[PDB]
């Protein structure tokens, strides 16, 4: 309202409402982040059994 | 570009470090040890192991024995230098 020759900001305010759902997430990584952790739990539980059996022999 | 990983990768790594080559030289050298002086066989029975109990085992190792064998040249007086040349 403070523009008294509009004219461009309802095709704006519409321009802003037509991409108001600009892009969604990307939760894409659902099989090589869990291979990351797959590799995790494999070597961090062979250190851990060494070392727990080490440890007390 | 991600997170790295080594905080766990000690399984194939305590094989070349040089306290891992001492670490599997004196535990064998440990098990048999024989813990409290067991086994020592005090127990000596050999021939003459009176011998072996006073002199010979060498707690004195002094020189008794050379005396014993002097006197015993002493008490052949008659069987070697006399009676004989």
């Amino acid at each position: 309202s403070v523009l008294k020759n509009t004219s461009v900001i309802d095709k704006i305010e519409s321009y802003v409402k037509q991409y108001k759902p600009v892009k969604i997430d990307a939760s894409k990584q659902l099989q090589v982040i869990e291979s990351f952790e797959k590799h995790a739990m494999t070597n961090a539980k062979e250190t851990e059994s060494l070392v727990s059996k080490e440890l007390k022999d | 570009v991600s997170t790295l990983i080594p905080p766990k990768v000690v399984s194939s790594k305590n094989i070349g470090s040089a306290p891992n080559a001492k670490r599997i030289a004196n535990v064998v050298h440990f098990y048999k040890s024989l813990p409290q002086g067991p086994a020592p066989a005090i127990k000596a029975n050999t021939r003459l192991a009176r011998y072996k109990a006073k002199y010979f085992d060498g707690d004195n190792a002094s020189g008794k024995p050379l005396w014993h064998f002097a006197l015993g040249i002493i008490a052949f007086g008659y069987s070697m230098e006399y009676y004989f040349h």
